[PDB]
């Protein structure tokens, strides 16, 4: 579920 | 001779292995950067981010680095600030793998876990704090801007795939994260190499940024599972302008991919080269692009992933 910038 | 000061300075020279599976004819080809100093394609930005820092005096003995990270960039600096004699300072969420939290234990880096709810955002907020309270001896490389990321892969990376296809290639294919990747490579290719290529952005169908942005649609970014990719955003290392397409594909499919490399072309691959290879074998089977010989980036290895879905 990587969102705002994770990863990365 | 050929031997390495350390182990920063073996990354690259990866290889290109052609499916068999996928595309039309062996139009397709792969490349490997799961063959790397800590086994992802991040290791040569973890690299050449250090290297620079020293050349311009930002990083020098005593300082200390620190970062916020969650995936194979904070690996990547790990093994490099092992290898060169740096302490650092890594932060993320304890949202993370107890896989990758030990892995990086195994490298002496300073592990900080923010809160969970906080995500990467808090993550940033805690490295920016420790940086803060010591201005003079903390350095953040931040990847999504920093120059040395695209730069090493016109440098090492694009020249590469340059050599290896004898300057046949005529695609490449590669998911977005810093977007120093595709950069580099199409800089490399584009510029270095005068060969005006197809270049392919791959990202998430769930979090289209790219997508949405060049239409001028409204940008809604969103959760997915193809790990290495989907920012959320733009990054300044993602370099619009040579960007020639964008593909998007679904989690679901992407891993079904990944597990496809495994069994049928005996490729330990990741989820994100699932991504990858699902997008270029879409293009592939194009009668526009039946010529061309598209090369794909595979930036990490599947034992990375073995607490994921993709087993």
């Amino acid at each position: 579920t990587f969102e705002y910038g994770d990863g990365i | 001779m050929a031997i390495y000061a350390d182990n920063s300075y073996s990354i690259g020279n990866t290889p290109l292995v052609r499916l068999k599976h996928f595309g039309h004819n062996g139009n397709v080809v792969v490349k490997i950067e799961g063959r790397n100093p800590s086994y992802s394609v991040k290791c040569r930005i973890g690299a050449n981010m250090v290297w620079q820092a020293e050349k311009d005096g930002t990083l020098t003995k005593g300082k200390e680095i620190v970062d916020a990270t969650s995936g194979n960039t904070g690996i990547a600096l790990a093994y490099v600030a092992a290898a060169r004699g740096y302490k650092i300072t890594l932060t993320m969420p304890e949202t993370m793998s107890l896989e990758r939290k030990r892995l990086l234990c195994g490298l002496g880096v300073n592990l900080v876990l923010t809160e969970g709810a906080k995500g990467m955002k808090g993550a940033i907020a805690k490295a920016e704090e420790i940086v803060a309270s010591d201005p003079s001896r903390y350095v953040m490389l931040k990847q999504f801007e920093n120059p040395a990321n695209p730069q090493i892969h016109r440098e090492t990376t694009g020249p590469e795939i340059w050599k290896d296809t004898d300057g046949k290639v005529d695609v490449v294919v590669a998911g977005v994260g810093t977007g120093g990747s595709i950069t580099g490579i199409s800089r490399a290719i584009k510029l270095d190499f005068g060969k005006q290529i197809t270049s392919v952005a791959v990202e998430p169908v769930e979090s289209p940024v790219i997508s949405q942005t060049l239409a001028g649609e409204e940008v809604k970014p969103g959760p997915h599972k193809i790990q290495g990719i989907g920012a959320g955003f733009i990054p300044k290392n993602l370099d619009l302008s040579i960007i020639d397409r964008v593909e998007t594909v679904d989690s679901d499919t992407a891993l079904a991919t990944a597990r496809r490399l495994m069994a049928e072309e005996g490729i330990l691959a990741g989820i994100s080269s699932g991504a990858a290879v699902a997008a270029a074998d879409r293009l592939a089977k194009l009668p526009e692009f039946a010529d061309k010989l598209i090369v794909v980036i595979l930036p990490s290895a599947s034992e990375r992933y073995l607490s994921t879905a993709l087993f």
